[PDB]
């Protein structure tokens, strides 16, 4: 009836105490990560924002500045620029998924 | 939290894991429905598109 | 009932529907051939009236079905699903539920086929769908759309099954069975399942690339905008190459466990055996634009793709060495699994023989795209994959089904489908060097001397496949008289010299897996205590 | 009396495009830019004129008066 | 050694010889028969 | 343990599944997107509402097949040590085929990069395009990216060590760190001069950084059933095998941004 | 080596309880390239008297002759066994006509 064997008692305390020797190492390795988080995420983030947040805003009024004038009108395409073998089938006949009428144009020079 | 009640609800169900749940009713049914939809549409469109008639 | 079929996650009846759908689509594929043949036999275009279309459609179905709908279906998902679990000796796969989608996304790519051959303009491109010719404006309707999208679905039940034999192979084995000392068909499944899992993303890449080329305008190899159509051909032949081993290998594995049954003795130098086979497997990625020699490549990686790739003669040659040497001392038993053998043996080796012979990049200037590389891949596939089916049949099917198959019967249709096959395939060869070329439906007229006598040779094939048929007919019907007249063989080993019938009758099966010891059919539950080894 | 181009190195192997394509961006910039002499440009145009399809050159014609040609002719 | 092997070796390379050219010689056959 | 009891048990260390619906089911959603698909491409319905309504199911279904997982492995319990190891491997073998999809994307950007075509400029990028700027807002997701693999060390590990404050706050900047980089992402993909028309360059462009962008949407997502999950106390601190996976999924995701900043955005310019 | 490969039959043969051991050990004699010497084959002629089975003391020679592979070593292993096997009471299968 016993069916297993007698226990063995040394995978036992074997295996009872990397449990706790895991959860030490976890304890204080995550007390590591969270000083370099901190310390060197935080800060890099902060430098690197305030920079993209001010070259931002340069492109922006260039970007409405185009609107205000055609002026001479957009530039010309090469013969790889402007692909309509096949018009697509959401919308109108030439517009991408993502368009910007600010910056895309598609002119067609006949 | 719930999970220990949850647990004795799974087991002992004699049910289809997808129908243990009180609240599955309000999934399965209305899924159905769409799903038949789904699947039985695209199918008519298919001697339409043989004979080249274009919607 | 619904719920055991619509809902299957036993891998047994996922193999037995996979074994359904390869013959349904085996005999689709091979009236198309029957069509070709017909409409190749004389000059002219005799039974379809001028059409060039729906013969290139015809041509490409019969390909997609014999490649993508028999052979995988068959040795991968047929075999593989049914007899891995059962000589590692699990109970059943490691992810039992995508198991099941692994198949139920076949018949899909079925109806993708269908409908794509029955709208009006078809996909008259070749199995290897080039670019340019595929195209929008070449192949304007929703025809090839539907195709790809075909392979997408097998593409993905490949993959899907590929990731569950991994992971059932690595870490579902029985006590004893330790990786050094496994089956050479699990090896052969392993090695396949890895060389799928690394070929497959590239191939779904390139084909994706195609699709958003033709519908969402991407200058993917449009030429009109800096794309390149060749290197349309490095993606899918990268695939490509690697391919034609996946039909093989487990190919090899049927083999080396049928010759060494009804020869009663061990393989020759089993760990060479695998060391070879894994070989083929990890170099036959190094060798994928020999397809690609006139295309315009440089000269000096020529010369190296003509170096690379005759080194799979090295272990190849190995393997058919090993084979002839297990075979040299032994009691042979010439029953129908050891003709196929047998056969094998010899067609393989002409076939890698013209294989080498066209590995010179020097040379195969005058033999691409002619009827001499049909003749070719002809011997390795309707004569290397399709025996060993056979064979693998013969061999497990009683133990499977548990009814027998009147021998006298099979064994004529074995001699049919030999002098059928031989003379469809060889003659080939001779319109190869004078230069017929591939893919034509109508050819110059002092070509219509071979061309008869092949066309003559399909019928055999043909009635041997219906011969076949009817001997499934009387397996499944009356198939348990079978064994109690005297129309087949019970036992697959005679008993030794000093072994009496008596003594004979206390140890019936003297064999090195677990498939043969389980009752017939097997249980579904198989193995409740596992099974303990060495 | 006959006689082509020969053997160039730099362009020694079957693919051929570039050195058709060079010719002609090398024969507009031998003329426009600093063109003081006939001779020395008419190697390229017995050149391109040679080994270059027909049709390519009357694509080209018309995306450089358009000025969208990709060469760089000045 | 000589003997014993003499009696065996020998009558089957000529039905070696005849097998062979069955297989590979048949197409000679039917160009022969009625090239026409 | 008696005998009589041991035998009321598995004998095997492996998970047997009931049958399913819906390998089946998702094999038929497959099926209508297929079919629906290459329809509207080319007319034959008329306006793209079946298409919207094929995806739907898809995922929809999609979702049910997950939601079954979750409830054999918290509430039935058949993840032994065993199936834990196979679902981790099956993983690994997963995303070594997704490297491999991007490994067929770089060699098409290598093939037209190294010998531009002559339809294009001499150089590379083509005439006339102007590429992203590597250093003004990629930049930026570059070093969000990068510490998105530092919070999520230590929400790993504190969970691990047993407090729930720090393990729920890791996840929740997780999450709203990823979203950043998809909203940043969208922004520039509205802003850019250049589309998925504009030749060839255009084509292995937004093939490589837009698979990426599909991938992370898919991440959010991943993490958001960690949090649901870590909230009502599902993931425990010694058995959590679909936060694991996350975590690799999250770091391999960032040495393939790091590969294409280098080549698609540095090289390339 | 021979010698070794003969000394080393003559002790498994008198170790063969049974009728299935006796028939498993001379499979394995005979299996071997080398014909068997002629102090084997005694050795396995008295075990099978020691089994009680006639067949496989009729098979000895049989197997010996398709074994001996000579007409007249078949017959130089015949002199030296005739006093063993007509005291024992072996037939050869050619004088037993069966
Ligand atoms: C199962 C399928 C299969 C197998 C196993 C092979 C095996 C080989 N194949 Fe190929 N092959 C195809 C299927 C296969 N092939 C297909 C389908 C195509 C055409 C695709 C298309 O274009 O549509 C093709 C095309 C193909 C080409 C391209 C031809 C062209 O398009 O112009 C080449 C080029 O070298 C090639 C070579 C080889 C070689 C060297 C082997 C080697 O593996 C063979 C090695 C065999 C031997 C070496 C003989 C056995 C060994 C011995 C007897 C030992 C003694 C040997 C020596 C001393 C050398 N075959
Ligand atoms: C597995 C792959 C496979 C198989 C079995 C076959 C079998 C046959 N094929 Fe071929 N064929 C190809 C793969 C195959 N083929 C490929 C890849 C091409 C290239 C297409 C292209 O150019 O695009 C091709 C092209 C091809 C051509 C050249 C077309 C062209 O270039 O224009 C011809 C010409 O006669 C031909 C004829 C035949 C004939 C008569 C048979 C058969 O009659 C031969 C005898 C075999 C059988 C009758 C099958 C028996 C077995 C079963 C039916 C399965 C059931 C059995 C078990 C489960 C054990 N097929
Ligand atoms: C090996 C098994 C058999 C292999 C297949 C043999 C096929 C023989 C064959 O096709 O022969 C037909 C020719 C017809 O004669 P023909 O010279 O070709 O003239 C043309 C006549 N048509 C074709 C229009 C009818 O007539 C012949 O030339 C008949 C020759 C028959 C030779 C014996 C069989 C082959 C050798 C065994
Ligand atoms: C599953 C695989 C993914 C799905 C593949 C099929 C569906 C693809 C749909 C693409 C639709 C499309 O046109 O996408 C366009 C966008 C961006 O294109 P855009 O709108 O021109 O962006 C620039 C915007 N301007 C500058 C004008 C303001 O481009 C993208 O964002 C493209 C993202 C998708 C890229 C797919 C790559 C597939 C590679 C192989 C995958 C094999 C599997
Ligand atoms: C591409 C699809 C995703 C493949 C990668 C994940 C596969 C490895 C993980 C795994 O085994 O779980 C699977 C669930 O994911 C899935 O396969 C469910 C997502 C299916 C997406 C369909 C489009 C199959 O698990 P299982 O349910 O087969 O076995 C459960 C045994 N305890
Ligand atoms: C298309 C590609 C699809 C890829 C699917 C990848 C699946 C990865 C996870 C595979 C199963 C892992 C597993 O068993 O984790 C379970 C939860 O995972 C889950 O149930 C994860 C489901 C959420 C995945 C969402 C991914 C986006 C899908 C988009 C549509 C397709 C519970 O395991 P545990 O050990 O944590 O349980 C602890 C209980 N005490
Ligand atoms: C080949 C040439 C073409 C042959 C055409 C035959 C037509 C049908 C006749 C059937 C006769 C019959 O039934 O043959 C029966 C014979 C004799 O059997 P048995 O001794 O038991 O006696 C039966 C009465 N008791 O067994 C065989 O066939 C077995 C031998 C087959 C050998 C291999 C065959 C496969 C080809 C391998 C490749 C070639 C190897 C050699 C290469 C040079
Ligand atoms: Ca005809
Ligand atoms: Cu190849």
């Amino acid at each position: 009836k016993p069916a297993f064997g007698p226990p063995d008692k040394v995978a036992a305390q074997k295996f009872k105490e990397s449990l706790m020797a895991t959860e030490k190492h976890a304890k204080d390795t995550s007390n590591m990560w969270v000083k370099i988080s901190v310390w060197v995420a935080l800060p890099a983030i902060a430098l690197t924002a305030v920079n993209t947040y001010f070259v931002e805003k340069e492109h922006a009024e260039h970007r409405e500045h185009l609107k205000h004038v055609p002026d001479s009108e957009w530039p010309r395409d090469y013969e790889f620029m402007n692909i309509r073998s096949k018009p697509f089938f959401w919308g109108d006949g030439d517009k991408t998924l993502f368009w910007n009428p600010v910056v895309n144009r598609h002119i067609e020079h006949d | 939290n719930k999970v220990i009640q949850l647990q004795k609800i799974f087991q002992s169900s004699t049910k289809p894991l997808w129908w243990r749940h009180p609240r599955s009713a309000l999934y399965l049914y209305p899924f159905y429905a769409i799903f038949a939809v789904a699947v039985v549409t695209p199918l008519l469109y298919i001697p339409n598109a043989i004979r080249g008639i274009k919607a | 009932m619904v719920q055991r079929w619509l809902y299957s996650t036993n891998a047994k009846d996922i193999a037995v529907l996979y074994f359904m759908l390869a013959i349904f689509s085996g005999m689709a594929g091979t009236a198309m051939s029957l069509i070709i043949r017909l409409e190749l036999a004389a000059p002219g275009s005799q039974y379809l009236h001028g059409n060039s279309q729906l013969f290139n459609v015809l041509v490409v179905g019969h390909a997609v079905l014999m490649i993508f709908f028999l052979v995988m279906p068959a040795l991968i998902g047929g075999f593989g699903n049914y007899l891995l679990p059962l000589m590692i000796g699990a109970t059943d796969t490691a992810f039992p539920r995508i198991n099941n989608i692994a198949f139920w996304v076949l018949p899909m790519g079925l109806v993708c086929l269908v409908t794509s051959t029955l709208v009006e303009s078809g996909a008259g491109t070749g199995w290897t769908v080039y670019p340019p010719l595929s195209s929008i404006q070449a192949h304007s309707g929703p025809s090839v759309d539907l195709a790809i999208f075909a392979l997408h679905l097998t593409s993905i039940s490949s993959l899907l099954g590929a990731i569950n034999f991994i992971v059932t192979t690595l870490n579902m084995r029985t006590n004893g069975m330790t990786m050094h000392k496994l089956p050479l068909f699990v090896w052969s499944i392993f090695i396949t399942a890895f060389l799928l899992l690394l070929s497959l993303p590239v191939l779904s890449a390139g084909i994706t690339m195609l699709l958003l080329d033709r519908n969402f305008n991407t200058s993917f190899f449009e030429v009109s905008g800096g794309g390149d159509p060749i290197l349309y051909e490095h993606l899918f032949w990268f695939f490509g190459h690697p391919e034609v081993y996946i039909l093989i290998i487990p190919g090899f594995g049927i083999i080396s466990h049928v010759v060494s049954t009804y020869s009663k003795k061990p393989v020759f130098g089993e760990i060479s055996m695998v060391y070879a086979m894994a070989s083929i497997g990890l170099l036959g990625f190094l060798v994928w634009s020999h397809h690609m020699y006139i295309v315009g490549l440089d000269a000096d990686t020529r010369a190296y793709f003509t170096s690379a790739t005759m080194i799979i003669a090295i272990p190849t040659g190995i393997k058919i060495f090993s084979w002839l040497a297990t075979i040299h001392g032994g009691s042979i038993r010439l029953a129908t699994p050891m003709l196929y053998a047998i056969a094998f043996l010899f067609l393989f080796t002409m076939g890698g023989l013209t294989g080498v012979a066209l590995a010179n990049a020097s040379l195969d200037v005058a033999f691409h795209d002619t009827y001499y590389v049909v003749g070719h891949f002809h011997y390795v596939l309707s004569m290397g994959a399709i025996f060993s089916l056979f064979a693998g049949y013969y061999y497990w099917s009683p133990q499977i089904l548990g009814l027998n198959y009147n021998e006298k019967l099979a064994q004529i249709q074995f001699w049919l489908i030999f002098i059928g096959a031989n003379v469809i395939f060889f003659p080939m060869h001779f319109l190869g060097i004078n230069g017929m070329p591939r893919r034509i439906p109508d050819y110059p007229d002092a070509f219509a001397g071979w061309n008869y006598v092949a066309s003559i040779g399909s019928f055999i094939a043909t009635l041997s496949l219906f011969l076949f048929i009817y001997i499934l007919y009387d397996q499944l019907v009356n198939g348990l008289n079978n064994k109690v007249n005297n129309k087949s063989v019970i036992y697959n080993k005679a008993p030794d010299f000093v072994e009496s019938n008596t003594i004979f009758n206390l140890n019936t099966v003297k064999s090195s897996s677990i498939e043969f010891l389980l009752t017939s059919p097997p249980a579904v539950h198989s193995f409740n205590t596992p099974a303990v080894q060495s | 009396p006959l006689h082509t181009v020969g053997f160039d190195a730099r362009f020694p192997q079957q693919n051929q495009t570039k050195h058709c394509w060079q010719s002609y961006v090398d024969y507009h910039k031998c003329v426009n830019m600093k063109g003081e002499d006939f001779a020395p440009c008419k190697v390229f145009w017995k050149t391109y004129n040679a080994l270059c399809p027909l049709d390519w050159i009357e694509k080209w014609d018309d995306q450089r008066e358009k000025g969208i040609f990709a060469g760089d002719i000045n | 050694w000589v003997i014993t092997e003499g009696r065996r070796l020998i009558p089957e390379i000529f039905q070696w010889s005849a097998v062979l050219s069955v297989c590979l010689g048949w197409p000679g056959a039917v160009y022969f028969f009625s090239k026409a | 343990m008696t005998h009589l009891e041991r035998s009321r048990h598995q004998q095997h260390p492996f998970h047997m599944v009931m049958p399913s619906p819906w390998p089946i089911v998702v094999s038929f959603a497959l099926l209508s997107l297929a079919l629906s698909t290459a329809l509207t491409m080319h007319g034959y319905i008329g306006n793209m509402n079946m298409v919207y309504l094929a995806l739907f199911v898809l995922l929809t279904s999609s979702i049910l097949w997950f939601r079954d997982i979750v409830a054999e492995a918290t509430y039935l319990g058949d993840h032994t040590m065993a199936v834990r190891k196979g679902i981790n491997l099956g993983f690994l073998m997963f995303v070594l085929s997704e490297v491999l999809i991007f490994a067929g994307l770089f060699w098409a950007y290598f093939h037209s990069a190294m010998s531009p075509d002559v339809t294009l400029g001499a150089c590379w990028p083509p005439v006339g395009i102007e590429a992203v700027q590597p250093t003004e807002l990629p930049l930026l997701n570059t070093i969000i990216l990068l510490s998105s693999g530092a919070t999520v060390t230590y929400s790993h590990h504190a969970l691990i060590a047993g407090n729930r404050n720090k393990a729920l706050s890791g996840l929740l900047i997780t999450f709203w760190l990823i979203v950043i980089f998809v909203t940043c992402q969208y922004i520039e993909y509205t802003n850019a001069a250049f589309t998925i028309s504009d030749g060839v360059y255009g084509s292995v462009f937004y093939a490589g950084t837009g698979l990426h962008f599909l991938h992370m949407v898919m991440l959010a997502a991943m993490l958001g059933v960690n949090y649901w999950r870590m909230r009502n106390y599902h993931l425990t601190a010694g058995h959590h095998v679909g936060y694991e996976t996350t975590i690799i999924y999250t770091h391999v995701l960032d040495v393939i941004w790091l590969f294409l900043y280098v080549v698609f955005y540095w090289w390339g310019v | 080596t021979f010698e070794e490969f003969t000394a080393r039959y003559e002790k498994e043969f008198d170790e063969a309880y049974d009728l299935f051991e006796v028939q498993r050990v001379l499979n394995n004699c005979f299996s071997y390239d080398l014909v068997p010497a002629p102090a084997v084959i005694e050795k396995a002629l008295r075990a099978a008297r020691r089994v009680n089975d006639l067949p496989t003391a009729i098979r000895v020679f049989e197997a010996l002759k398709y074994k001996v592979e000579n007409e007249d070593q078949y017959k130089a292993y015949l002199d030296e066994l005739k006093d063993v096997r007509q005291e024992l009471g072996v037939p050869l299968k050619e004088e037993l006509f069966p």
